[PDB]
């Protein structure tokens, strides 16, 4: 150390040595902690909470844990960063990036022991990344052209993805949830058009999936609570003292009667707005703000439906679901449509009471009724079950699946060990080593079940190299198999976004060679 | 940290912020010392980068080895004034050798590889490398296309760049246009247009208002009704305004009233709300229109054209953006990076 | 402007419109009369206006700006003048005179004199010039003995 | 277990398992608790065998459906209209309480607030926000006792009048004041005589209100909460009072439901619609005080009964 | 125009002694007289709160009374004490012993005379004055007693001049004096008839703000006078600096004064909280507005919630621009218009100046006329009754020359004042024995 | 910068300040312009801060609000039939003006510094004026060039050119602050010394 002080006090500098030990500690530190989520047979964490009021929650995504640690190590705030995106992104694999991530490092470091420049590693990882997707793109089949085939897809991967989560003891009854709630959409990405509904009490076998749509509201006071054959005509408009005049006008008058006069005249401007809207002909009327008391009793006379401070999502699901349109202005009633439902009733679920419309029109929105014993299941319920209509919707978007199971990355790592055969150099040496760390994904996956890992993982090492490229793990019994006959399937846009983020992390880590802290600040609070 | 097979550093904010950084000058300002001389290299790395932007830190390496050389003649009895003079001396000889072994290349969109060439030795230093040819293509095109030959001068403020995280760094590409953090304002709207011309607006869609404080009396019902019919026919007028013109689309600075916004849609007439300042003045270069402040002035020739407006939507997020491209000769164009990781 | 508080009333669009160009007007008459008497210099003891600042330099006006209320006293026995609390073209009889006024530095400073050609005049001003502030003061006090004298 | 502040994770589900089954059953919320401990303390002994965890779970799901079918068998079909069933099951799950003594009054009670909510013919379901329970002090359990209409807690604002019969009742949601509108109004006064004119205009307008009121045969009148405008002015009090109309001041906004489901009414929301059809009717209205708690109203004797 | 400063008592002296010189510093003097400052913006209205002697010298239009040397002494010995004119200081000989009797009877007759004298020849010296400043606290006898005899005083002599005050409130759960409730009762009854307006201060929000919010475990009065001063400057921060709109104090009552007889504010100052907060919490526009309508800001005891606001006044300084401070201005008026006036729409006024109090980064005013000060007066009038009952102390009272009429006398008006505040509200118009019989 | 590339121009230079939208589609090269100083705010606003409108009908409001902007194009269309290409102003210069004077080829600056105002007077021969009604031709000021340039990641107006100047600008070129503040010392003292030898030599 220079005698020389050029740092202020509390900043620090770490460097070679010691950088890359820092880096590395915190980088398979984190890679460890998730390493039991993993896999079919995977167990799950609980997170409680010491500042956020003791809150607390049970859950087995990758992606969830990683958000609520208070990690402060830099290296490791790098994982957590990828893994956040990748939830953003396609909506699973979170457990397997951080953890490919995190096991190109571990090998790294031993590299390192052996005196070979950092720079060479990351020049062979390149290659080997390269012929790594190239191998996984020639894997991929794409179906689509036969609705029967491509229907029993989507069943495969609905399946597949429920099997790591509290949903596995259901699975039979939660993949047809799943699979036709995303059939609605008709191909159209809007997640937010299913709206899951969680309350607490009874099985959790008795969630299900509403043939029409559900609204948590209520109906205004002495108006029909049943309508059939209804005509639904939906407004964003104001209602309650609508008489917002964006003007800075006022009132200047010299007497009382006059205020009095001016007084009905308010009344007038509601009253001849509200005829205006039954020149429609409608029946039901929704509305997205709050509704006074007079316009109430005006639709109450009339005999119609008034649901009121139905938000933003409450409006444009109603949209798509019946078909009508969000009007306002009320003064060519030609030009607006209206929508069309069978039946409108009131159903009482547990103990609350919430609109029920059966019959809709167009039906391209729904809605997804949960019930279980305890909030820690109704939250991991929604949880693990938005996992599964992502990567259905990304399914659809691009219709090409690869196997999985262990199948996928075994047959990766082995076309990048072809190609080090004939690499000459130290760069054989790394592109060895990523074959290293691919294949102990399906071996982490054995571990957990209490498998002999060693022995499966060389009977599939053996099996892929004779040109068996459909050999893979079977978890319900522990052996070998094939995937086309049981039918583990993953999607091609998931593991290619798995394989190209991890390989990223450790490259961008493995170049930091000096870590520098700035002093950092005080808690003196309000 | 110098030489394409350098090694970068990862920094550490004040509040924890990491960042992972290659660059001379980022270093230095992330870094805080309290020497005073170290202050006099942050303020020496700043001042060349400003200037050039290359070159940041070969020049510190310079400078301390300069000082390092001295440490010799001060002790074998030399003034350091003698030593000052003799430095600049040697410069002089250095510089004037310097420009006698270069080679003038070229300026030329028509063949644009010399250019291409140096774009990539700059770039061959960074963890961008691993793309640069397609990296060096992006920024050569950028320039170019801002370039005002004749004053031999180009403006960085016509150069937009924004990043999203998500998808592959691969993705990056060159967009001749504008892309904005909006989207139409009724959810009912078409999410896009072919053969737009753009209407560029700076007032609100509301009943006019004058600034200084005003204050009008209703003393009777006759009043009070006169009121009520000038409101709903003001909606009408700008919108019919609007309409006469031509025009297809409607851009806006301000927010639209809830009777406003309906009109529009059964008018057929997609619109934008609540834009940027400095994203209209770019909108108006793109497209080639004109900015006006009141309905009144609209008029048929300061419309602007755009061949492709569309809403581009991500993954699993909400997000979603508009993109403005396919116009004619364009002055204003926009990076767009993609990348795995907010330090990428 | 009115002492009691006042606010200005429109109630039709010319008179909006017809405000500001009436005030100008008559601010360019004010000053054009003050002119038409000769005066060359103003000295005021209070703030100025930029609208009176403008017009004043059309009109080839020097104007001062001193508020002490003891300074200006001393200026109105040195020339002769005597003071008016409204702004009205002054009368002959109020109007003092100067042989000379300018702007001068000393010193690195900036400086406004008054100067006369007369022998005696009414007041008289002795400037000192030192090397400190504590040298100054000294010689300060001994004029003041030997006037007292 | 909700009051207790339970600070272990896993001892923090014990209470939500609780408030479930009080979702759906409203009743063995300490048996469920009982039969969840029992299951997982019979854990402890299978995992010291050798036992792996999911094979535990995956076996307590198979004796969980043979549980069902055992029990399915053991149970018998009741029928709605058999009333003794009813009270053997309302007394046994009444006895385990405080007021085990008290349940020879209390269990006939219990099953005929339900027989007066439900129709017995279409009953799929049961809401409880139909029944609404009142406390009040004073005395002793015995004295309870199930009312056919409707009880208010507040007194009346009227001075004079405590007991009405053959009452008809109506309901009013707009405000005996001053008029008030909601652009920023004010009166400008600018010679003397108008101030003469300011006090009679007043009058009169509070007076054709109340003229309109009598008109159609109104003796009780509710008004509703505002908070924005006084709701009942002294000069509309006194009016009133003359007229004699029993007057009901500061009714909740988020019990209107309830009351106009109760007696009938309907309510009103502009002067100009209040006439003889929106009114309700009931054969006596009168508040009673008890003997030191306070004052308590009552409204029995309604013609048209809701199934509240 | 021209303004005059009067303190009187122990708590008045202080303030005062403060004052003056949270001002020097601004205005570029110095404790020996000099101005020191390059900015002609700061001379242009020097003249309004000061005298010039012949020599470039400034001194203070101020008047020091007390009845005990002692007071007087430690501020012409303390800081800032070679600024005063000598002549001002008015001191006595024996104190006056918080009986307001003394005060108002005994001592303080044969001392106006002699204080008349100075506040004439401090009035000869400029040629239209506009209205007086007078600071006392409300708990001891000279600031009660003789306070209401200079109040009756001056206005025989001077007509029509405004009569603005700064008295602060005794908050009764600090008690202090074993007879507080006499000293409050009436000199309230004189002064509702005889000033324009009064600003309450309480030494309750002043001790919490500095303990809880800030820091100084145990703040002593020192601190405290610091606290309002910076509200001192304020309210009257406008006076001494040009604006676009001539705001005198004149115009002050007719705009903020709907009434002649409910004229009591309570004031406010934001930009002050915890030190690592003054740092972290991002000083801007809104939330610096939002601690205006806070439980926190307030410096009285007098829920608003419980009550409904009367009229308002914003002053803002520091060099801004002028749309942001409309915009959130625009959203604040609307945004809790819930609890906000009954029948007086539109009340803020908003002021500007460009030069800040020196010190910190922002800084604002804020004055509010309240329904829920008569929360504050009528504690006051119950502590009164049930004492009187037992005519207790008494005698000390009574025995100096006052007939026992008056504290009936003064006990009236209060309950007539509280009326009158309880009248604007209409919500507060909101039974044991059994008589509900026929009619 | 290195220290050699420090400049003298013959004329009057300054900042670049702060500018709205629409700054950027109007020309930035003169060689015959006509500055027309200001001291004028150009911006639609509130007449007087005393000021105060009362009105009975919606006829009078459409008129009222009509009669701002008719109070904003006068004033805008006074300075451009003056035939001046460049306005500067020492206070705010709003958008509206901004994209007014883009769509006919002149440039606007606002907020120009005080003393920067006083130089370009004495450089290129004008005077400022308050009152848009009497632009005469002789208020105007007329520069050989104008232009504006990057020098160091700022952007600078130039106008140089001017034949009876009375001013001159130093840009200095450093490396750090105090290379520059400590440049700028030295130069004061030769001024200084200059000052002294002219008086006497
Ligand atoms: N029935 C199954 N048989 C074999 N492998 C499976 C089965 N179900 C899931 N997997 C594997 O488990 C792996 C991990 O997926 P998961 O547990 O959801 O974590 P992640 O968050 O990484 O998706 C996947 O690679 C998938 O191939
Ligand atoms: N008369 C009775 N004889 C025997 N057991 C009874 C009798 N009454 C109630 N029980 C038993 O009490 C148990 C639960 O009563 P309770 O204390 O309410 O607990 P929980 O809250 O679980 O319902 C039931 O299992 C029931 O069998
Ligand atoms: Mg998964
Ligand atoms: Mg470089
Ligand atoms: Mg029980």
């Amino acid at each position: 150390l220079a005698p020389v002080n050029i740092f202020k006090a509390g900043a620090d500098e770490e460097r070679a040595e010691t950088a890359r030990l820092t880096s590395f500690i915190g980088a398979i530190a984190i890679g460890d902690l998730v390493k039991s989520t993993l896999g079919p047979k995977g167990m799950d964490k609980i997170l409680l909470s010491s500042g956020r009021d003791a809150s607390l929650m049970v859950t087995n995504d990758g992606a969830t844990i990683l958000k609520n640690i208070g990690v402060d190590n830099p290296a490791a705030k790098v994982l957590v960063d990828m893994s956040r995106v990748q939830d953003d992104e396609v909506g699973d694999g979170t457990t397997s990036v951080t953890v490919l991530a995190a096991e190109l490092l571990r090998e790294a470091e031993s590299l390192i022991a052996k005196k070979i420049h950092p720079q060479t590693i990351i020049a062979g990882w390149r290659e080997a990344t390269k012929a790594a997707r190239e191998a996984l793109l020639s894997s991929a089949v794409d179906h689509g052209s036969d609705e029967v085939k491509f229907r029993q897809d989507l069943m495969n991967i609905a399946g597949t993805t429920l099997s790591s989560k509290l949903l596995t003891h259901h699975k039979d009854h939660f993949t047809k949830l799943a699979v036709e709630a995303v059939l609605r959409l008709k191909g159209s990405g809007n997640l937010e058009a299913i709206h899951i509904i969680k309350k607490l009490g009874g099985s959790l076998a008795d969630s299900y999936l509403d043939e029409g749509f559900l609204l948590d509201k209520k109906i205004g006071v002495n108006q029909p609570k049943r309508i059939e054959n209804a005509k639904i005509l939906i407004a964003n408009t104001g209602m309650d003292t609508d008489k917002i005049k964006i003007f800075g006008s006022r009132v200047r008058v010299d007497s009382t009667a006059k205020v009095a006069e001016i007084e009905h005249a308010e009344k007038e401007k509601m009253k001849e707005k509200v005829e205006r809207i039954l020149k429609h002909g409608i029946n039901c009327f929704i509305n997205r703000q709050l509704i006074y008391n007079y316009p109430e009793q005006l639709f109450g006379a009339a005999g119609v439906m008034a649901i009121e401070h139905a938000d933003f999502a409450g409006v444009e699901r109603l949209a798509l679901v019946t078909g009508g349109e969000i009007a306002s202005t009320f003064d060519h009633p030609e030009l607006v449509k209206l929508g069309s439902c069978k039946l409108i009733e009131e159903v009482m679920i547990g103990e609350d009471k919430l609109i029920h419309f059966s019959g809709v029109a167009l039906g391209e929105a729904c809605t997804i009724v949960l019930r279980g014993a305890t909030q820690q299941i109704l939250d991991e319920a929604e949880r693990s079950l938005h996992d599964a209509l992502c990567v259905l919707a990304q399914t659809v978007k691009d219709s090409r699946t690869v196997y999985g199971g262990g199948c996928s990355e075994m047959l990766m790592a082995h076309a990048v060990t072809q190609l080090a055969n004939r690499t000459p150099g130290k760069e054989a040496v790394a592109m060895e080593s990523y074959a290293k760390a691919l294949r102990m994904l399906p071996t982490i996956i054995a571990d957990n079940a209490g498998y002999d890992s060693a022995d499966l993982v060389a009977q599939l090492r053996a099996a892929h190299s004779e040109g068996n490229t459909t050999a893979g793990l079977d978890m319900r019994e522990g052996t070998i198999g094939d995937m086309a006959i049981l039918g583990i399937t993953e999607s091609f846009q998931v593991k290619r976004q798995v394989l190209l983020s991890a390989a990223e992390a450790a490259e961008v880590i493995l170049r930091v060679d000096n870590i520098i802290k700035a002093a950092p600040r005080k808690r003196v609070p309000d | 940290s110098l030489g394409p097979n350098g090694l970068d550093k990862m920094m550490v904010d004040k509040d924890g912020d990491v960042t992972v950084t290659n660059d001379g000058a980022t270093i230095l300002s992330m870094m805080d010392v309290d020497h005073q001389i170290a202050k006099l290299m942050v303020e020496l790395s700043k001042s060349q980068d400003d200037e050039i932007g290359d070159g940041t830190t070969g020049v510190v390496v310079l400078a301390g080895a300069l000082l390092e050389e001295a440490e010799q003649l001060l002790d074998r009895g030399i003034h350091p004034i003698r030593i000052a003079d003799g430095y600049e001396q040697a410069a002089r000889v250095a510089i004037e050798h310097l420009d006698k072994i270069s080679d003038s290349v070229l300026v030329d969109i028509k063949d644009t590889e010399p250019l291409i060439q140096t774009a990539k030795t700059t770039l061959g230093s960074k963890v961008v490398n691993s793309c640069h040819r397609q990296m060096a293509e992006i920024a050569v095109n950028a320039v170019l296309t801002v370039a005002d030959m004749e004053r031999r001068d180009v403006d960085f403020e016509l150069i937009k760049v924004e990043g999203k995280v998500g998808g592959r760094l691969e993705d990056t590409k060159l967009i001749k246009g504008v892309i904005v953090d909006k989207d139409f304002s009724h959810p009912q709207m078409p999410k896009k247009v072919e053969d737009a011309k753009i209407a560029i607006l700076t007032c609100p869609f509301e009943p006019p208002k004058p600034k200084t404080k005003h204050k009008l009396d209703v003393t009777s019902v006759e009043d009070y009704k006169a009121l009520q019919k000038y409101e709903k026919e003001k909606f009408e007028e700008m919108i019919q305004q609007i309409k006469e013109t031509g025009a297809n689309l409607a851009i806006c600075q301000w927010g639209f009233d809830d009777e406003a916004n309906h009109l529009l849609l059964q008018n057929n007439l997609p619109a934008v709300r609540w834009v940027g300042g400095p994203e209209i003045e770019l909108i108006a270069i793109a497209t080639g229109g004109r900015i006006v402040p009141r309905f009144s002035e609209l008029t048929a020739e300061k419309l602007g054209f755009a061949g492709l407006v569309q809403e581009i939507s991500f993954g699993t997020t909400k997000d979603k953006m508009l993109v403005i491209e396919q116009c004619k000769n364009s002055r204003a164009v926009t990076i767009f990076i993609r990348g795995g990781n907010k330090m990428i | 402007i009115t002492e009691t508080k006042g606010t200005v009333l429109i109630k039709t669009a010319e008179e909006l419109m017809n405000f500001s160009k009436g005030e100008e007007n008559l601010m360019d008459a004010q000053v054009k009369a003050i002119a038409d008497t000769g005066a060359n210099v103003v000295v005021t003891g209070g703030k100025v206006a930029d609208m009176a600042l403008h017009y004043a330099n059309k009109y080839n006006i020097m104007l001062v700006r001193l508020n002490s209320k003891w300074d200006l006293r001393r200026l109105c026995k040195t020339v002769g003048a005597t003071a008016l609390p409204r702004l009205t073209p002054p009368v002959l009889e109020e109007m003092g005179h100067c042989d000379s006024v300018y702007l001068s530095e000393v010193g690195d400073t900036q400086v406004v004199v008054f100067k006369h050609e007369k022998e005696d005049g009414a007041i008289s001003t002795i400037v000192l010039r030192g090397s400190t502030d504590n040298l100054m003061d000294d010689i300060e006090r001994a004029v003041d003995d030997g006037v007292n004298t | 277990l909700k009051q207790m502040q339970v600070l272990h994770p896993a001892a923090r589900m014990l209470v939500e398992l609780s408030k479930a089954q009080d979702i759906e059953a409203g009743d063995g919320t300490t048996s469920v608790v009982i039969i969840a401990g029992s299951l997982l303390d019979s854990c402890t002994k299978l995992l010291q065998k050798g036992i792996h965890p999911t094979i535990i779970s995956e076996s307590f799901q198979k004796a969980l459906e043979k549980g069902i079918e055992i029990l399915t068998d053991m149970s018998r079909p009741v029928e709605l209209s058999d009333r003794e069933t009813l009270l053997n099951s309302a007394t046994t799950s009444l006895n385990s309480k405080v007021v085990s003594q008290y349940s020879s009054l209390l269990s006939p009670m219990s099953v005929n607030a339900v027989m007066k909510v439900i129709d017995p013919a279409t009953a799929t379901s049961v809401d409880l926000r139909d029944i609404k329970i009142v406390k009040k002090l004073g005395g002793t359990i015995d004295d309870c006792e199930l009312v056919e209409g409707l009880v208010l807690t507040q007194k009346v604002s009227n001075s004079g009048i405590t007991r009405v019969e053959k009452a008809k009742i109506g309901l009013i949601q707009f405000c005996l004041s001053a008029p008030k509108t909601d652009m920023d109004n004010q009166i400008v006064v600018s010679d003397y005589a108008q101030m003469d004119r300011v006090l009679r205009e007043e009058r009169a307008y509070i007076l054709n209100l109340v003229k309109q009121i009598k008109k159609t045969g109104c003796n009780v009148l509710l008004i509703q909460k505002s908070i924005l405008r006084d709701a009942l002015s002294d000069l509309a009090l006194h009016f009133l009072n003359k007229m004699k109309i029993m007057v009901i001041k500061d009714i909740e906004r988020e019990d209107i439901e309830f009351i106009c489901k109760t007696i009938g009414t309907k309510p009103v929301a502009h002067i100009d619609q209040f006439t003889a059809d929106m009114l309700g009717s009931a054969e006596l209205a009168e508040e009673v005080n008890l003997n030191g708690s306070g004052k308590l109203l009552k409204i029995t004797g309604c013609a048209s009964p809701g199934k509240t | 125009r021209e303004i005059v400063h009067i303190q009187a008592g122990q708590c008045g002296n202080q303030i005062g002694a403060k004052f003056w010189e949270v001002i020097s510093d601004e205005h570029g003097i110095d404790p020996t007289g000099t101005y020191h400052g390059d900015s002609d913006l700061q001379l242009d209205r020097i003249s309004v709160y000061y005298n010039e002697a012949t020599g470039g010298k400034y001194v203070p239009r101020a008047i020091l009374v007390d009845l005990e040397p002692g007071t007087m002494d430690s501020v012409r010995s303390g800081p800032f004490g070679q600024i005063f004119r000598p002549d001002n200081f008015v001191f006595g000989q024996s104190g006056a012993g918080n009986n307001w009797a003394k005060g108002h009877y005994t001592e303080g007759a044969e001392l106006v005379d002699s204080v008349l004298d100075v506040v004439r020849k401090e009035a000869e010296s400029c040629d239209c004055l506009q209205g007086f400043q007078l600071t006392h606290s409300l708990g001891g006898g000279t600031g009660s007693g003789m306070g209401t005899l200079l109040i009756s005083k001056i206005r025989e002599e001077y007509p029509d001049r405004i009569m603005n005050t700064f008295s602060v409130v005794p908050s009764p759960k600090v008690s202090d004096t074993v007879v507080e409730p006499y000293n409050a009762t009436l000199s309230v009854h004189q002064l509702v008839e005889n000033t324009d307006e009064t600003y309450c201060i309480d030494n309750e929000a002043l001790y919490d703000i500095c303990f809880r919010t800030l820091k100084l475990t145990t703040p002593t009065y020192g601190d405290l006078n610091h606290l309002v001063s910076a509200t001192m400057s304020g309210v009257t921060t406008c006076l001494r600096f040009p604006g676009q709109l001539n705001a005198d104090l004149r115009k002050l009552a007719v705009n903020m004064v709907p009434f002649p007889r409910l004229h009591f504010f309570m004031p406010g100052f934001a930009p002050l909280t915890s030190r690592g907060s003054q740092q972290y919490r991002a000083l801007t526009v809104p939330e610096l507005t939002q601690q205006v309508f806070d439980a926190k800001n307030m410096m009285a005891a007098c829920d608003p919630r419980h009550g409904r606001y009367l009229t308002v006044a914003a002053v803002f300084r520091g060099r801004m621009s002028m749309k942001e401070v409309d915009e959130q201005m625009l959203n604040v008026q609307n945004k809790n218009s819930s609890y906000f006036v009954e029948w007086i729409p539109n009340n803020v006024k908003t002021a500007v100046c460009d030069i800040p109090p020196r010190g910190l980064k922002m800084a604002v005013t804020f004055i509010g006329n309240s329904t829920a000060i008569q929360e504050l007066f009528k504690r006051i009038s119950e502590q009164f009754t049930a004492m009187f009952r037992r005519k207790a102390f008494l005698h000390w009272y009574t025995g100096e020359g006052m007939d026992e009429m008056e504290f009936t006398e003064a006990e009236s008006n209060m309950n007539d004042l509280v009326s009158e505040y309880q009248q604007y509200q209409d919500a507060t118009a909101e039974f044991g024995e059994e008589a509900e019989e026929e009619a | 910068g290195a220290l050699e590339d420090s400049q003298l121009v013959a004329g009057v230079a300054f900042k670049k300040t702060f500018s709205y939208a629409g700054f950027e589609m109007q020309p930035k090269k003169y060689h015959n312009p006509k500055i027309a100083l200001l001291n004028v705010e150009l911006e639609l606003k509130a007449e007087k801060d005393n000021a105060e409108i009362r009105v009975h009908t919606v006829e009078d409001y459409q008129a009222i609000v009509d009669a701002e902007w008719n109070i904003l194009y006068d004033k805008l269309e006074k300075i451009h039939h003056s035939g001046a290409k460049v306005v500067l102003s020492k206070l705010p210069i709003g958008d509206v003006a901004t994209q007014y004077f883009a769509d006919r080829d002149m440039f606007c600056a606002g907020r120009v510094p005080e003393e920067d105002l006083k130089r370009t007077m004495m450089a290129c021969g004008g005077s400022i004026q308050t009152s848009v009604n009497a632009l005469s031709a002789d208020v105007l000021g007329r520069c050989q060039v104008f232009e504006e340039t990057q020098i160091g990641g700022e952007r600078y107006n130039f106008f140089t050119g001017c034949p009876k100047a009375k001013t001159c600008t130093f840009i200095l070129r450093g490396g750090a602050e105090q290379f520059m503040e400590e440049t700028e010392r030295s130069l004061h003292d030769a001024i200084m010394i200059v000052r002294r030898a002219i008086k006497n030599d």
